[PDB]
RNA sequence: AAUCCGCCUCCCAACAAGCUCUGCGUGGUGGGGAAGCCCGGGUGACAACCCCCCGAAGCCAGGGAGCCAAGAAAAGCCUCUAAGCACAACCUGCGGGAACCCGUACCGCAAACCGACACAGGUGGGCGGGUGCAAGAGCACUCAGGCGCGCGGGAGAA
RNA sequence: GAAUGCCGGCAUGAGUAACGAUAAAGAGGGUGAGAAUCCCUCUCGCCGUAAGCCCAAGGGUUCCUACGCAAUGGUCGUCAGCGUAGGGUUAGGCGGGACCUAAGGUGAAGCCGAAAGGCGUAGCCGAAGGGCAGCCGGUUAAUAUUCCGGCCCUUCCCGCAG
RNA sequence: AGCCGGUAGCGGGCGUGGAUCCCUGGAUGUCCGAAUGGGGGAACCCGGCCGGCGGGAACGCCGGUCACCGCGCGCGCGGGGGGAACCUGGGGAACUGAAACAUCUCAGUACCCAGAGGAGAGGAAAGAGAAAUCGACUCCCUGAGUAGCGGCGAGCGAAAGGGGACCAGCCUAAACCGUCCGGCUUGUCCGGGCGGGGUCGUGGGGCCCUCGGACCGAAUCCCCAGCCUAGCCGAAGCUGUUGGGAAGCAGCGCCAGAGAGGGUGAAAGCCCCGUAGGCGAAAGGUGGGGGGAUAGGUGAGGGUACCCGAGUACCCCGUGGUUCGUGGAGCCAUGGGGGAAUCUGGGCGGACCACCGCCUAAGGCUAAGUACUCCGGGUGACCGAUAGCGCACCAGUAC
């Protein structure tokens, strides 16, 4: 069955993602098929906040090899939610 | 469906062939994919280890080399003789290994 | 060109044989074939329009089975055909075959 | 998860109702996300927990399905 | 069907206006801001931000004239009424909420595209500064910017 | 033992021709096991209706950073569009879709054809044409009309008023 | 009794309370694909209706549902697409051979198309063809390279009969009887559905008199044996010696319904895996064998002369099929024209006629014996990495 916890996969860990916490912008890896609207809801019910803005972008898998064997990593989508003025997502403030 | 192993961890086996013919020991391990058993203190080999956290001071370690399972014979816990194994059905009727010399269970 | 909705008569392939010379039976040396090539013989298809149940039904039918259309119309009387589409009438009609 | 814990889980689940089953999957799907988040920052040494939870959820939804099937 | 559109008649208006849409200027405000000098950044700086000239192929635009070869459709949009419905509905103004999916890196006259090659070839559109030469997108030099072309060093025969 | 045989390997030509525009180089400093070839500075030269800049195709990570130099680079290589890893592409207003039609395609009705299939007013699809609301600046190593700031705007839902 | 695939490692777990693994059944099963809500450059996009989630009306997500065609009274059922060969049907070449070439050949092959299915086709005489005979069909041997066909060239090439494999026969239409429904030109009507009846070549049936009054039995259904999809039991050797290693050599034994074969440090009946001989299914599949049921089946004179498959037979024209290439050219089939009869009817026995015989057209089905090999297994005087499949290897890949 579909729950918010199916839509939010993992937090994005990088200099750039962390830089957002200050202004209330949390960046998650979400399921590649999930809509801004649905991510807004998912984040709201999982981290008890008010999502105000949602930015999403697709992230192509990097082609990578192991010896003879060429391949690709999985494609991912990342979402950047803006919580309402003053709120916070403590699980991410983290760090 | 499964490899047939006539021997197991850690019944007591006679090593009947190879450099260590005659030795007796517990089966420390059974490796069915390779069809092999590790017998305690049988088939020792000198392996080089790099100077590493796991082994500072480096040099060498001793390891037990696996034996092809066919080289090994369980020793019967009743008669103390090395034996072929037979199956006997109990009343359960679970089945068990029994020595082929006397009739004793081998577990 | 095509198929009789009644008899099922289809276009068939026939050879067209060209011959030359005098038949033996007429004292000639015999007939020589100077060509064979395939051709088709079509059914003599024509249109028959009929009113049945105040609707205009039309059949594409080989001339030999032109009377079989009208015979179908006759057997049609025992049928509850009014209100139906002309596709529907023709189906019922045809089913009577 | 231990084999006996698995039987235990099934017996207990089977006693539940659909609605109770749904509530509980949601809770487990939630508990998995935490595991994920922890796994991703290198703070889950106990990583077998992930395969575990995932199968619990499977067992549960499996049983939810059982109920609703007839 | 129509109060619309077309056609006929009459009255007032008419190189006016009015109304309406756009361009440009201004405009609360917000920004930027050199050389040089110190190690992309600081400073210069409270930076100054003004006048005159040139001036488009761009804009006002659906402008104007001429010509013959006589120069898309459909929706948006306005209007007309039909079933309906007229506590509805639509218009205008205000307020609150709502606003999805895909692309977006980088090359792009080329060492990343088409040419088996980091190939003197091929590749559509826009910008393309200054001076002089009658003009120019020509030519020379040169700004911004970018390069010296991924073997070199000598020698100084045919 | 021969088929200008087939497949493979290795010779010869030969340290030979060549190293791909005659725009052009020089020095000092740095780095490193190693430097004409990488970084920095100064000097010199070339392009400048381009050999600069921006879009669209096509390409598909080649972008940025760290660590590397076996091979790839016509030489070298400490460098690189190369190896490994990590990061990086953020939109109601840009583009396309939830709008329109063009050729053409497809195709209720319908027509035709041994089978396969061919046609066909409507309709539907089909755009680099029509329609449609975003400008200036700041910020990153790397994205920005997308984030931020400032000032503007569009549609949909609901409501209130007229 | 180990295990968390190839796959070791870091980091963690599970298993005699029976894991991993194997077989069967079930659940889950994003998107595309016949692809089927609609669109589309397959794997993306965009909807309607019902229900649900969120603060939820806009927005978005979740569940269900929505293509078209056919058949049957909106609803039911079905179709669609794939499959290596095999099969039928609808179309159908050429090189080549003829030492040139046209008829002829190649060949009804290659190939395209449709369709089936585990086979398909064919099948229960309007047969054969000379026997006073045979007795559905299919398939093998033979008949026979015969008969014949043939620019009587090149070439092509039957059938009956005999021996075998398998074995099986049925259902209808019509007459006539009953019933419902419909028509307008009111019934002794005509027509359509359904039921009854009937099914054949010594002709059979219908109707009307006379007489007579249980056995067979499925190709459908049910049960079961047997089979498949995992498995399991399975005899007998120790010691010495050379040697890295014994299974070699030596000594003394033993099993054998098992001395097939493969492994084990070299060369092993007795170490391992096996082998002979046996055993095994809760579940799914099969079940042509066994059993049972059901459908269905079955008389004799006499009279009547009602019925016995129509654009059909039949004749002519044009063609194909057959061994038959226009030939003395019948037969089977049919594109065109003409066009009957119901047993005193019709077709056939190679033009035609007579005689003498054979057979009953114009409706349908029908196991088996036969073809094939994607798949599983067994076996090779088959290959052994330039071989053997294109591929022993991550190949229909790189390129
Ligand atoms: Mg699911
Ligand atoms: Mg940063
Ligand atoms: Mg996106
Ligand atoms: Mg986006
Ligand atoms: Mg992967
Ligand atoms: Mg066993
Ligand atoms: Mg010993
Ligand atoms: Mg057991
Ligand atoms: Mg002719
Ligand atoms: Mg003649
Ligand atoms: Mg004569
Ligand atoms: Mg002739
Ligand atoms: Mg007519
Ligand atoms: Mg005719
Ligand atoms: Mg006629
Ligand atoms: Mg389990
Ligand atoms: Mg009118
Ligand atoms: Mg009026
Ligand atoms: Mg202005
Ligand atoms: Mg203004
Ligand atoms: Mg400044
Ligand atoms: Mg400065
Ligand atoms: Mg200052
Ligand atoms: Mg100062
Ligand atoms: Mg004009
Ligand atoms: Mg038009
Ligand atoms: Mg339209
Ligand atoms: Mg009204
Ligand atoms: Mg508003
Ligand atoms: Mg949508
Ligand atoms: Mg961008
Ligand atoms: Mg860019
Ligand atoms: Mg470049
Ligand atoms: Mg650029
Ligand atoms: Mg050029
Ligand atoms: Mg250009
Ligand atoms: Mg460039
Ligand atoms: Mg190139
Ligand atoms: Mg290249
Ligand atoms: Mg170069
Ligand atoms: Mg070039
Ligand atoms: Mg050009
Ligand atoms: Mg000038
Ligand atoms: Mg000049
Ligand atoms: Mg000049
Ligand atoms: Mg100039
Ligand atoms: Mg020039
Ligand atoms: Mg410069
Ligand atoms: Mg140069
Ligand atoms: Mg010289
Ligand atoms: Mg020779
Ligand atoms: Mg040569
Ligand atoms: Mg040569
Ligand atoms: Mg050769
Ligand atoms: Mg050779
Ligand atoms: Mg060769
Ligand atoms: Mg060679
Ligand atoms: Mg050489
Ligand atoms: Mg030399
Ligand atoms: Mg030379
Ligand atoms: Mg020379
Ligand atoms: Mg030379
Ligand atoms: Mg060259
Ligand atoms: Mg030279
Ligand atoms: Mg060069
Ligand atoms: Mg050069
Ligand atoms: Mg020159
Ligand atoms: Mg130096
Ligand atoms: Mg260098
Ligand atoms: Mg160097
Ligand atoms: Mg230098
Ligand atoms: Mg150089
Ligand atoms: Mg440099
Ligand atoms: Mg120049
Ligand atoms: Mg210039
Ligand atoms: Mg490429
Ligand atoms: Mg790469
Ligand atoms: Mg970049
Ligand atoms: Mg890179
Ligand atoms: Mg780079
Ligand atoms: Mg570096
Ligand atoms: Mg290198
Ligand atoms: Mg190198
Ligand atoms: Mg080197
Ligand atoms: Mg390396
Ligand atoms: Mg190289
Ligand atoms: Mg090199
Ligand atoms: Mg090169
Ligand atoms: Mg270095
Ligand atoms: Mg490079
Ligand atoms: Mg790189
Ligand atoms: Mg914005
Ligand atoms: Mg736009
Ligand atoms: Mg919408
Ligand atoms: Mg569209
Ligand atoms: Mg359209
Ligand atoms: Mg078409
Ligand atoms: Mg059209
Ligand atoms: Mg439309
Ligand atoms: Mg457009
Ligand atoms: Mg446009
Ligand atoms: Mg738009
Ligand atoms: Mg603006
Ligand atoms: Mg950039
Ligand atoms: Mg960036
Ligand atoms: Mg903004
Ligand atoms: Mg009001
Ligand atoms: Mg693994
Ligand atoms: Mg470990
Ligand atoms: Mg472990
Ligand atoms: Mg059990
Ligand atoms: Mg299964
Ligand atoms: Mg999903
Ligand atoms: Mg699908
Ligand atoms: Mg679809
Ligand atoms: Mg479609
Ligand atoms: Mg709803
Ligand atoms: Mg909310
Ligand atoms: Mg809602
Ligand atoms: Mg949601
Ligand atoms: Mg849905
Ligand atoms: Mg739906
Ligand atoms: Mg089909
Ligand atoms: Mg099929
Ligand atoms: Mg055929
Ligand atoms: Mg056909
Ligand atoms: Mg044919
Ligand atoms: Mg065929
Ligand atoms: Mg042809
Ligand atoms: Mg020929
Ligand atoms: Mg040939
Ligand atoms: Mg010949
Ligand atoms: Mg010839
Ligand atoms: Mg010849
Ligand atoms: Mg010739
Ligand atoms: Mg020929
Ligand atoms: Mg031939
Ligand atoms: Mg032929
Ligand atoms: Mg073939
Ligand atoms: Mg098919
Ligand atoms: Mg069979
Ligand atoms: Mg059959
Ligand atoms: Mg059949
Ligand atoms: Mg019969
Ligand atoms: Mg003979
Ligand atoms: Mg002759
Ligand atoms: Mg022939
Ligand atoms: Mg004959
Ligand atoms: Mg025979
Ligand atoms: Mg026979
Ligand atoms: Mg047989
Ligand atoms: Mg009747
Ligand atoms: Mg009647
Ligand atoms: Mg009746
Ligand atoms: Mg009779
Ligand atoms: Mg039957
Ligand atoms: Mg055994
Ligand atoms: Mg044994
Ligand atoms: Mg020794
Ligand atoms: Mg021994
Ligand atoms: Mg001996
Ligand atoms: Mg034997
Ligand atoms: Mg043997
Ligand atoms: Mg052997
Ligand atoms: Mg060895
Ligand atoms: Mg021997
Ligand atoms: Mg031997
Ligand atoms: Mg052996
Ligand atoms: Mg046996
Ligand atoms: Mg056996
Ligand atoms: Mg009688
Ligand atoms: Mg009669
Ligand atoms: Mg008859
Ligand atoms: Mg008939
Ligand atoms: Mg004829
Ligand atoms: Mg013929
Ligand atoms: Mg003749
Ligand atoms: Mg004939
Ligand atoms: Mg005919
Ligand atoms: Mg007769
Ligand atoms: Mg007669
Ligand atoms: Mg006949
Ligand atoms: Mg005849
Ligand atoms: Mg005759
Ligand atoms: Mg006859
Ligand atoms: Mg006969
Ligand atoms: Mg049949
Ligand atoms: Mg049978
Ligand atoms: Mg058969
Ligand atoms: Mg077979
Ligand atoms: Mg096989
Ligand atoms: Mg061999
Ligand atoms: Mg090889
Ligand atoms: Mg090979
Ligand atoms: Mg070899
Ligand atoms: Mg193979
Ligand atoms: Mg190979
Ligand atoms: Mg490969
Ligand atoms: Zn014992």
């Amino acid at each position: 069955m579909k729950t918010a916890y199916d839509v939010i996969l993992a937090p994005v860990l990088s200099e750039k993602a962390y830089a957002g916490f200050a202004e209330g912008k949390y960046t998650f890896w979400v399921h590649p098929k999930a809509t801004k609207t649905e991510i807004k809801n998912a984040v709201e019910t999982a981290f008890k906040v008010k999502v105000v803005k949602v930015n999403t972008l697709h992230v192509r898998g990097k082609k990578k090899r192991l010896g003879r064997y060429l391949g690709k990593r999985p494609d991912r989508k990342k979402a950047i939610v803006q919580v309402a003025p003053g709120q916070k997502i403590e699980a991410l403030e983290g760090l | 469906m499964r490899v047939k192993m006539h021997v197991k961890k850690g019944d007591t086996v006679l090593v009947a062939s190879g450099k260590y013919k005659g030795r007796v020991g517990k089966v420390k391990e059974v490796l069915p994919k390779k069809y092999a058993v590790i017998v305690e203190g049988v088939n020792i080999v000198k392996k080089a280890v790099r100077v590493s956290p796991k082994y500072p001071q480096g040099g060498f370690i001793e390891k037990e080399a696996p034996l092809h399972a066919s080289k090994v014979r369980p020793i019967c816990p009743a008669c103390g003789k090395p034996t072929r194994v037979r199956k006997k059905f109990l009343e359960n009727g679970k089945k068990i290994r029994v020595c082929a010399k006397c009739g004793g269970a081998l577990d | 060109s095509k198929v009789c909705e009644i008899s099922g008569k289809r276009p068939i392939v026939a050879n067209s044989i060209q011959r030359r010379g005098k038949a033996k039976r007429e004292g000639g040396v015999g007939k020589k074939t100077t060509g064979i090539s395939k051709r088709r013989q079509y059914p003599n298809l024509q249109k028959v329009r009929v009113r049945v149940a105040g609707q205009e039904i039309t059949f594409r039918v080989a001339a030999s089975h032109i009377p079989k259309v009208y015979e179908l119309v006759e057997r049609a009387k025992g049928l509850k055909l009014e209100g139906l589409s002309p596709k529907e009438i023709k189906k019922e009609l045809l089913k009577l075959l | 998860m231990k084999l006996s814990e698995v039987r235990k889980q099934l017996e207990e689940a089977r006693k539940l109702s659909p609605v109770e089953l749904e509530k509980l999957v949601r809770e487990k799907k939630r508990e998995l996300m935490e595991l994920r988040f922890q796994a991703s920052i290198g703070q889950l040494s106990q990583n077998h927990k992930i395969r575990d939870l995932k199968r619990q959820i499977a067992r549960l939804l499996t049983v939810l399905n059982e109920k609703r099937r007839q």
